[PDB]
RNA sequence: AAAGUUGCUGCAGUUAAAAAGCUCGUAGUUGGAUCUCUCUCGGCCGAAGCGUUUACUUUGAAAAAAUU
């Protein structure tokens, strides 16, 4: 089920690839979680000790990933105690290529492995029954930024509740101080 | 006069405005689909739509394009989707 | 009406009083 | 404003902020493209397969389902001409102004909106001799131009 | 056609200012709009800002104050060595004290007394007073 | 030098000197937004490939006196 890029298992993925087994065996997500894996978890805390489950999964599996998000999310936090569990695809940033480097750099770096492409890819992924369909930046006195984001309102009963461990799992895997904001119209 | 937020305008000014110079830019047509009289099956059509569109099984015109918006023949029924 | 001469000084010695006078108020911030 | 009009107009297409494919859309990205390959077998340029995606079949942006413009997904198949369709139409429509003026010779305005569209074509020829899409030894010639369509 | 977009948006701003506005709408967005809107922010000229964010080049939205008399910008980007940075600002300050030399250099893009303490020169962007 | 009557800083071109009959019409000038160091051999180091090239900026060497 786990296929790290490290390939060094630890107890907290295996303990996350012992219950996506469990459900496999049982549930109704027979023919999408076999053929499935993942390669990394993480657990992080949010809202003064609120643990929240950050799962790594590949890229081009993502998708697929995509289409069974809302039943994997409710089924694990039934098999968990009062949590929160979001997908997060593996991404890969490159660096800057100044120059001074390596002499791998035969070819280009891609766009969508930059800095910004993959935030923004993270962003998206990490709210999926909501959709962003608006993005702002609060540029403040001190000189530190703030994303506001502006999320579907046709979605908001899914996500009301979780937009405290949104801002606090982008703050933790990106350093960036986000908000979320529904809008009253579009 | 002179006070004003133009980061919040509201849903009639930026309804009024023409689709570019909105704050964020967004279009005014829309995918709607469409019932034949004479059948039943749906069609997807776009709203500005420049090519006659037939029905696939029926092979009767849909709507017949003019200068903006499509003209559906009489008979058909639409409803604007998502 | 009156020539462009003292035009020009009455504009620029104002324009440099608006410069003293914003000096002092910025001067008493500190 | 307009290269060689004095016209500035501002009406163009507006796309939208959201780069997802609605959820009505059922169609898969192989099915849509297996439309633009009979599509492009029935003889249609880029822009008419792209408006009759858009119109008939409900697909609002190629490059949003497929994630490939048009004319990339033609020539990874190989669909698509050697020269491009915008200097096609240029050059057939550079043809079709000098037979006419060639059969009404006392047409000045002619003449001239023709200057006007060898022009053009003299124009997008140096940007595509730029990026490699044109041979470097291709040249429009008055005569060769009817031979291009 | 349109080159040169801080122009354009330091151009909007002095205009907004001048006719005593709060809040001016600026496009396109740009990097070196928003490192020079930062610049002036943190000394205390343009208030606030926010960028809005569509998937072409942003706009910016800025909260004017009313201290700014006049932002300008300097084109072309003149190399300002350290030496020759004194003469720029008796040509462009009407005093030794307030207004700034705008100038990119290696270390950012700053002002005249930052770029002093640092030492270093760049291309001069601009002044504001 | 006054002189911003040669104007780069820094002029003008309705009525005072002055914008070409008008537009397609190569060169030259200007051009939207975007991307956060290591491999071998000799004592942690030295040699080697530089890392795409520059422009720009800072540092250092070197560069007659007299004149300032």
């Amino acid at each position: 089920i786990v296929k790290p890029n490290g390939e060094k298992p630890d107890e907290f993925e295996s303990g996350i690839s012992q219950a996506l087994l469990e459900l496999e065996m049982n549930s109704d997500l027979k023919a999408q979680l076999r053929e499935l894996n993942i390669t990394a978890a993480k657990e992080i805390e949010v809202g003064g000790g609120r643990k929240a489950i950050i799962i790594f999964v590949p890229v081009p599996q993502l998708k697929s990933f995509q289409k069974i998000q809302v039943r994997l999310v409710r089924e694990l936090e039934k098999k968990f105690s009062g949590k929160h569990v979001v997908f997060i695809a593996q991404r890969r940033i490159l660096p800057k290529p100044t120059r001074k480097s390596r002499t791998k750099n035969k070819q280009k770096r891609p766009r969508s492995r930059t800095l910004t492409a993959v935030h923004d890819a993270i962003l998206e992924d990490l709210v999926f029954p909501s959709e962003i369909v608006g993005k702002r930046i609060r540029v403040k006195l001190d000189g530190s930024r703030l994303i506001k984001v502006h999320l579907d309102k046709a979605q908001q009963n899914n996500v009301e509740h979780k937009v405290e461990t949104f801002s606090g799992v982008y703050k933790k895997l990106t350093g960036k101080d986000v908000n979320f904001e529904f809008p009253e119209f579009q | 006069p002179l006070a004003k937020d133009l980061l919040h305008p509201s849903p009639e000014e930026e309804k009024r405005k023409h689709k570019k110079k909105r704050l964020v830019q967004s279009p005014n047509s829309y995918f709607m689909d469409v019932k034949c009289p004479g059948c039943y099956k749906i069609t997807t059509v776009f709203s500005h739509a420049q090519t006659v569109v037939l029905c696939v099984g029926c092979s009767t015109v849909l709507c017949q394009p003019t200068g903006g918006k499509a003209r559906l023949t009489e008979g058909c029924s639409f409803r604007r989707k998502q | 009406v009156l020539p462009k001469k003292e035009k020009m000084k009455l504009r620029r010695e104002q324009w440099l009083q608006k410069i003293e006078a914003i000096k002092l108020a910025e001067q008493k911030h500190r | 404003g307009r290269m060689h009009a004095p016209g500035k107009g501002l009406s163009q297409s507006a796309l939208p902020y959201r780069r997802s494919v609605p959820t009505w859309l059922k169609l898969t990205s192989d099915d849509v493209k297996e439309q633009i390959y009979k599509l492009a077998k029935k003889g249609l340029t880029p822009s008419q397969i792209g408006v009759i995606l858009r119109d008939s079949h409900g697909v609002a942006q190629v490059r949003f389902v497929t994630g490939n413009k048009i004319l990339r997904i033609l020539k990874s198949k190989g669909l698509a001409p050697d020269l491009p369709e915008d200097l096609y139409h240029l050059i057939k429509k550079a043809v079709a102004v000098r037979k006419h003026l060639e059969r009404n010779r006392k047409d000045k305005d002619a003449k001239f909106r023709l200057i006007l569209i060898e022009s053009r074509i003299h124009r997008l020829a140096r940007y595509y001799k730029t990026k490699r899409v044109l041979p470097p030894n291709w040249k429009y010639e008055s005569s060769t131009a009817s031979a291009l369509v | 056609v349109r080159m040169n977009v801080l122009a354009d948006a330091l151009k909007s701003i002095n205009n907004a200012e001048k006719r005593g506005k709060r809040q001016v709408l600026i496009r396109p967005c740009s990097k070196v709009i928003v490192r020079f809107l930062t610049v002036m922010m943190k000394h205390g000229y343009i208030g606030e800002f926010e960028i809005i964010d569509d998937h072409r080049a942003g706009k910016i939205v800025v909260n004017l104050t009313g201290r700014l008399n006049k932002c300008g910008v300097i084109s072309p980007r003149f190399d300002v060595q350290l030496k020759d940075l004194e003469k720029w600002q008796n040509n462009l300050l009407p005093s030794r004290q307030f207004g700034f030399i705008v100038l990119t250099t290696s270390a950012g893009i700053m002002d005249h007394e930052e770029a002093r303490r640092k030492h270093t020169g760049g291309k001069i962007l601009g002044f504001f007073f």
